[PDB]
């Protein structure tokens, strides 16, 4: 009884984490946009051969 | 709620028997107009349906053939404009040009 | 560009083929000689008949089917009948001796010298077509040559062609009405061969159609011609989707994918509606509701089995005529509400419905009337094990005393085949039993 | 100028498009031969969004037609307005899918989709500034539900920033005509939630109910249902093609209708609808339009919206009217039904006005609603799917093409997660 | 402005409503096609009270027709002016009531009432400002007496402040048309007394007496009775639609006529009614009008007013006259008939004047009275009820539908109590 | 604190308790193993009212199972929630009573009752401050009807001050399972009238009517009826275990419900009862709850409560709401049904409230009414008893176990006296 109560209490003490970041097209497009916006400058820096 | 019976004798002519009102009852003469108009309308098509009463049921509807711009012009129904014969081989496919290919190109 | 190949083996097979080809010849307007009579026929893309006929380069059209039989009488009758100019002369393969109701005769001794020619004919006809949908086979189980040649050709085709679809409209012996006395034996052997070599198997018992014809058409003495004409009507209703446009069309590959849940179970039974005489056709309503209610009546089964003793798992219904999807759906809802017909738990939806515009055609001189709405129904149900159990009883009662078995051992096949086929049938009945259990 | 291309496949999709472009051509005054015969210049100013240019001043579709068997295209070619379509845009297979998701997405689809992908890539690069894609298909069939969704995945991988619309018609348990529909429906929805930006769900049972109850016409056909769906489709993109008081594009609709990226399923409706024996007796006014807008039975989905709470709603009005009555009607309907709207999203209603009514009408209304009541349809579909799956019925067909039960389990799990996340956001308070 | 909706159920209610709508369309100048062909501008100033406007300028009445068998309404659409009613305002069953209050009020009446409640709610909310409801029906029939009173209860539950007029054609034993009349009549009057704001009783025998005696026409028929009822019912609400000197609405009538909440049963009369012989031979003067108005035989009720004392009376003169002569005639009829007016209230007669006479006439009078002579109808109905109920005749048809005889006991007790509390003022003295 | 100990006997009482402990454990978050798994702190402060603490933290019921057939015991132990009971509390005979009240009250009951007396005294001493006893049984059996009544008599002898209540499933004639019912019912009610402080009667006929009508479930079962009775029997002790605006314990109810010491039989009901396929709409506000309360055909007894006059009524509301609507609605019921309430006890309704609603409800209520209606059931039972007793049928077994006709004649005389004195209060006037 005591061990079962310990297990139930220690499991019930854990729950409140939702943090919604469903990410398929949102994050794919986010990666694409950040890549473009970042690599434009790194394209306009290169030392010519 | 009545017979409309009109006949020369007054005890059964209604219009003669409804005349005690202070005014002319719009109903009697309206029915007169409906009857005479229905006769003329039936004259146009040709029905002679053994009495005028048969076609008077549907000679009065004001429903237009098409829509009056308060609903989608879906029409009265595609099935309405269908005509059916029953000879064999009327519904075979046609294989139009888009699907009419011969040569099955060899390479990609 | 889609074609199917028809196989007719056995005397009953040839008789069924004659009627079905008469119906096909009529419905495309083909004259008995084989040439288009209208003379207004046009080219271009009007080749609807390609599913059954092929243009011969000069005039006529030849059917895409083969006739196989070891007894020459029926083949000679076809070659001398009214359709002499229709079939290819070297397309009706004839044997020399009949199998005499012995399976070993047609499976081990005589059929080996005919199977090669039949396969050559099949190959040379097959390379002609380009859109092969599949094979339909017709055979009477309770006949020696029929069963033997059917089995041998099925085994040969299963390895020569592979994944091509096969539908077998097989004539099993009736539980009490039968001609021969040794049909349980070769029926066992044919079932053993057919279980693992055919994709769809359709029951075509005789006394069921006898009772239907007696009840509906008011005919006291039907013959095999009426049987064959009804079979032809069923086949045409099945196939019309491939050669006539409709709102919801289906294909040959569309039936096994929606009718057999498991590879082992592929046996099912059919129905056709309505069956109405000419005089009867007047004083009736002929609506989709009543025709679809008649299609599920147990007396309208094409096989002598009562579905009320078993569960349903799948059924395909094809309507032809001026039906509408809303009305067929309302009829389906009424059927589902009906309690006399119940389905298995793991199949909430078990209806595959197709709609075609072409009304059925009527053969002149026939018995059945014509109406513009027809339905053909193919249901697979658990109750079908009843006929297998009856045929097993017949097999046991005579295998206990080893009757007639000398004329099975004397043609080279060992006595051990009976035990193997019996065990296979027992396993099949087992599977048909556990398939219907609730979870 | 921010044009959109059309993609469609399957028998249902082809039937939808064949009449949808008939409606569009009628709206823009284009004859079946492709020659302009309109009345106002506005019908021609923004013609480039849907129609390209050809020799002789005629206009040709930017639409792509796909399927595994030639019957549907053979039918659509000979129908009215069938001469517009360029013969090149037709891509067709010689086998057919046979109501098999595995066949339509793994075996034949893999080698057939390359040509249609090349065609759509050429069409997309042709336009100066692409705006987005719209797909119209059925998830109960094989060819559509397989190859259309594989193409959706491919196009999503190729064009990230563009918008995708999906007019999805899903089989319902009542009007059912296929036995293996739950399997490929679940597979399609699981693959579809991963890529589709917006989804609009359509139910044939709901459409039949609309026709039986509202139009009161005894014997409709698939043509009338396609006409209703086409009117709904043409409504949403009206403001992009014609001027108006408040401009609005599909991107604006997505922004104002997507609270969370995983919540992208909508139910649509059209107004006004009335029988021909009752047309003379109804007055077209904003109150009548807005009350028929929000009536539960009018919706084109089996979901009853009063079983849940609306998250967002949008409205497109067509015709000439003042903004005041529309705004006050929106305020009034939000006030009177506060219980049916979620509480932590105040002002969950969006409006747009376009001054060009449909041909033969004076005012029209298109409604797109994102609400939590959609979850019941997924719940029923999942119930049927699991009921068939516990017994492994009809599984050998799908296993015959490299597929196993791993993706079955993960798809059903993802779908249950989607249902749970709709339920969570409905049962939440500040 | 301050408009009222109309509801009718049952065959008698349908006929009365049809004739009333013909009369009102005549008075306001609407053709059977719904297009205005009036002459004076006064016909359009307050047209919105009884009609709504639709596309094309055609006006439609805001009336609802309800019944359990489509025969009567199928006839009313076929009759003249049957095209005015909007087809959606027709609600019908398929079984019929069979003269059974239980069927029409408990099982199938409650089954069907939802749709009609929806329609009436829609119509009531559509208009700007309600003023009240008016019902016309019978108590001796099944469907009317049951479903109408159920609808009365439902609508009173939703609109507690609005006025409710009822035109009830109560049964008379001389003109008997059904054997089970007292049962459902008692039940309906029971359920009606606590909800109806004003009841006005009409007697077929009384109208027959009017036609045979005053009009002296050989073969009268229900059309004439319907038309007289329509004339009176239209004259009830003349001042609300037309200008006058002393406007009086339904609430004004209620306040002037109702001393106590449970005393709201009225008897009506219309004047002038002239025979076929003397239409040119009688002058039209206020004395003549009031003399014909106060005549006992002129009432629309079988009860003799001469057997009781009026609690209150009201008259609605139409046309042009002098208010002083109206007042003098009222004062004379009060002094010379002091024995017939209850003493402890002074000046218990009200006069109102409207400037528009009925079409085709110079002056007219509509009279409404609350007196104690109404007790006779309830007395005879109750004695018939008890004499038929002590033997429990025809009781099993009622009790076999979830219905019990104890409510019959309560109905009889309540009617005895109402009779007693309505007659104790006859002998009550200050 | 102020706990009550549960004692059940006979098959009826055993089945009643089997579901009572189920409902209570579900309400208080207790598993079949006596393990607490609740979420709120409010579930445990008053848990000692029905439960006792054991080592390890388990809570066990203070219930005493008594019977004559071991079959009931090992049937109820094997079911769910059967492990809560301490086996030492089980007491059962081995020969049975055979529905013989004499055999159960004189021969075997007296012999066996010693052990159950010992255990009940042990529990009564163990409890800190005894509040009362509560019993559940039926008069349609023999063993219950005898040994119960004897146990009540003796425990009242030892505890004349503590309150006590009993629930009685009384037999009904239309659905009757024994010809001995009049005999043992009369004997047991004679014993109970002078002993039980409170008695509450239940009718299986009324239960069947309820589950057929308002639940619309086709197949009821004894489990379903036991669930209904357990819900009602849990509702009464709501505020005793949970806080509220006005807590009102069993002693309060006893003080407020009984006018005279011999009148302590009650009929009850519960609300709301919605159908199983209840659509999701609205909420159960006070008006419909209090209407469904006083629907006389909602009562759990076959007696028609409108056949007589209510001596008093009591309402236990459960949920959070104000008392203004409470008391105004109760006065409204008073004024509208003043005929059903006897005049010399004005304002004769108990109102009590608890803040914690039942599981799965927002608002609920239990009604307990003492009305003059029960006299008809006593009259019919007495009529059946005297009809069976006039020729001394089945009497010889009852005479063969030590008693004679004297007990029967005194019991029937006491019954007639009870009925008469109960009826004079019906027609008594102020
Ligand atoms: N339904 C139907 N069955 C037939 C027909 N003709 C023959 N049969 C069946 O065939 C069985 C006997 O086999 P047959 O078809 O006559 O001959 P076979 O199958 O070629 O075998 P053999 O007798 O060796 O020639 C009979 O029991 C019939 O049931 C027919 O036209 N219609
Ligand atoms: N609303 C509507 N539904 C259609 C239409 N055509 C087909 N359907 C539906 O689509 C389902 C069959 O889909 P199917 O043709 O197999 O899809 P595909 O395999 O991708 O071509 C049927 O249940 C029909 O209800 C149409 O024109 N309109
Ligand atoms: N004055 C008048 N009375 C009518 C008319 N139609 C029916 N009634 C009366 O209504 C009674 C029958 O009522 P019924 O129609 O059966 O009631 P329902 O069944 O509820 O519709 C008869 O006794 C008639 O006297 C009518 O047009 N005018
Ligand atoms: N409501 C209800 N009534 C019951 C139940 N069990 C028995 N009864 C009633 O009790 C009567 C028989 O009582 P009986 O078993 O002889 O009582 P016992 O002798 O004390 O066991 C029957 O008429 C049943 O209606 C139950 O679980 N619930
Ligand atoms: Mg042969």
């Amino acid at each position: 009884i005591e061990q079962d109560y310990m297990y139930r209490s220690q499991q019930d003490s854990f729950k409140p984490r939702l943090l919604p970041k469903g990410n398929k097209a949102s994050d794919l497009s986010y990666t694409y946009t950040k890549q473009k916006l970042s690599q434009i400058q790194q394209n306009n820096n290169k030392e010519l051969f | 709620a009545e017979k409309y019976k009109n006949e020369q004798e007054p005890k059964d002519n209604t219009s003669i028997q409804r005349s005690w009102l202070p005014y002319k009852d719009k109903a009697l003469q309206v029915a007169e107009n409906n009857l005479i108009k229905n006769q003329t309308l039936n004259q146009t098509k040709g029905f002679t349906p053994f009495n005028p009463l048969i076609t008077y049921k549907n000679n009065m509807s004001q429903v237009q053939q098409h829509d009056i711009a308060t609903s989608l012009p879906i029409g009265s129904g595609e099935h309405s404009d269908q005509k059916r014969t029953n000879q064999p081989g009327e519904f075979r496919h046609v294989r139009t040009d888009v699907t009419l290919i011969r040569n099955k190109p060899v390479t990609k | 560009m889609r074609e199917v190949i028809s196989i007719h083996v056995g005397q009953g097979g040839i008789q069924v083929g004659n009627a079905c080809w008469e119906l096909f010849c009529l419905e495309h307007g083909i004259q008995p000689d084989g040439q288009m009579p209208s003379d207004k026929t046009i080219g271009g893309g009007d080749d609807a008949f390609n599913t059954f006929f092929s243009e011969t380069g000069a005039g006529k059209h030849v059917p895409r089917a083969v006739f196989l039989d070891l007894e020459p009488t029926v083949i000679d009758e076809v070659r001398t009948g009214t359709y002499r100019q229709l079939f290819h002369p070297e397309q009706l393969i004839s044997g020399k001796e009949d199998a005499a109701n012995n399976f070993a005769r047609g499976h081990y001794t005589i059929g080996k010298e005919i199977v090669d020619l039949c396969l050559d004919r099949i190959r040379k006809l097959a390379d002609n077509c380009t859109g092969l949908q599949g094979f339909l086979v017709f055979n009477s189980v309770g006949g020696g040559t029929g069963s033997g040649l059917g089995s041998l050709l099925l085994e040969r085709l299963s390895v020569d062609y592979g994944k091509k679809s096969k539908l077998g409209f097989t004539i099993y012996p009736s539980p009490q009405v039968s001609t021969a006395v040794v049909e349980p034996y070769n029926s066992i052997l044919s079932t053993h061969s057919l279980l693992e070599h055919t994709d769809v198997a359709v029951m075509l018992d005789n006394e069921a159609i006898y009772d239907i014809c007696r009840r509906n058409l008011d005919i006291e003495r039907p013959t095999y011609t009426n049987l064959n004409r009804l079979i032809a009507q069923v086949i045409s209703s099945l196939t019309a989707s491939l050669r006539f446009d409709g709102a919801l069309n289906v294909d040959i590959t569309e039936f096994q994918t929606n009718l057999v849940p498991y590879p082992r179970i592929h046996f099912m039974l059919s129905s056709y509606a309505p069956i109405i005489s000419a005089e009867k056709a007047y004083h009736e309503q002929l609506s989709v509701a009543e025709i679809t209610n008649s299609a599920f009546e147990p007396a309208n089964m094409m096989a002598k089995c009562d579905p009320r003793h078993g569960k349903y798992m799948a059924c395909s219904m094809m309507y032809r005529g001026d039906v509408v999807p809303k009305d067929v759906n309302a009829s389906i809802a009424t059927i589902k509400t009906k309690r006399t017909i119940q389905f298995v738990d793991w199949c909430p939806t078990g209806f595959k419905v197709g709609i075609n515009y072409q009304p059925p055609t009527v053969v002149p001189g026939g018995d059945l009337a014509k109406v513009m709405r027809a339905v053909c129904m193919i249901s697979n149900s658990t109750a079908i094990a009843e006929v297998f159990s009856r045929l097993d009883h017949k097999f046991d009662l005579m295998y206990a005393k080893r009757a007639f078995v000398h004329w099975y051992v004397g043609e080279g096949m060992e006595e051990g085949e009976f035990s193997e086929a019996r065990e296979d049938l027992a396993a099949l009945e087992k599977d048909y039993e556990e398939v219907g259990i609730e979870t | 100028m921010r044009e959109i291309v059309h993609i469609q496949g399957g028998q249902c999709g082809n039937q939808i498009g064949a009449k949808f472009w008939e409606v569009i051509s009628d709206e823009h005054g284009i004859d079946p031969t492709g020659t302009y015969h309109g009345d106002s210049d506005l019908q021609l100013e923004r013609i480039n969004v849907y129609y390209n240019e050809a020799t002789g001043g005629r206009y040709v579709p930017r639409a792509i037609l796909m399927d595994l068997e030639p019957g549907t295209m053979d039918s659509v070619r000979a129908g009215p307005f069938g001469q517009l379509f360029r013969p090149d845009n037709f891509v067709f297979g010689q086998t057919g899918a046979g109501n098999n998701w595995a066949k339509g997405h793994y075996t034949e689809g893999a080698e057939l989709i390359d040509s249609v992908l090349d065609v759509v890539r050429k069409e997309a690069e042709g336009c100066d500034c692409l705006q987005g894609f719209q797909i119209t298909h059925s998830l109960g069939g094989g060819t559509g539900s397989g190859m259309g969704t594989l193409l959706i995945s491919k196009v999503r991988e190729e064009y990230p920033d563009r918008i995708m619309e999906t007019f999805s018609v899903v089989p319902s348990p009542k009007v059912s005509d296929t036995v293996v529909e739950p399997y490929n429906a679940t597979l399609s929805v699981h693959q579809l939630v991963e890529n589709a930006d917006e989804c609009m769900v359509i139910d044939n049972e709901a459409l039949y109910d609309i026709c039986f109850r509202t139009l009161k016409l005894t014997t409709p056909t698939y043509g009338d249902l396609n006409h209703l769906v086409s009117a709904a489709m043409s409504g949403v993109t009206c403001c992009l093609r014609f001027p108006g008081q408040l401009n609005s594009d599909l991107r604006k609709l997505a922004v104002n209708l997507i609270p969370f990226p995983r919540l992208h399923f909508f139910m649509i409706g059209f107004a006004p609808l009335t029988s021909r024996g009752s047309q003379q007796y109804r007055a077209l006014t904003v109150p009548e339009l807005t009350q028929q807008m929000f009536d539960a039975k009018n919706m084109m989905c089996a979901a009853d919206p009063r079983h849940g709470r609306y998250l967002t709603a949008s409205a497109l009005f067509r015709g000439r009217m003042s903004t005041k009555e529309v705004d006050e009607q929106m305020l009034n309907v939000q006030n009177k039904n506060s219980s049916y709207f979620v509480e932590w999203i105040p002002n969950n209603i969006k409006s747009s006005i376009c001054d060009i009514p449909p041909k033969g009408l004076k005012m029209a209304v298109t409604f797109v609603g994102n609400s939590t009541a959609i979850q019941e349809m997924f719940k029923r579909v999942a119930e049927q799917f699991t009921a068939m799956f516990r017994r492994k019925a009809f599984l050998h067909w799908y296993t015959g093409e490299g597929m196993d039960e791993m993706e079955f389990t993960e798809a059903e799990s993802n779908m249950n997660d989607l249902v749970s996340e709709y339920q969570q956001y409905q049962d939440a308070t500040a």
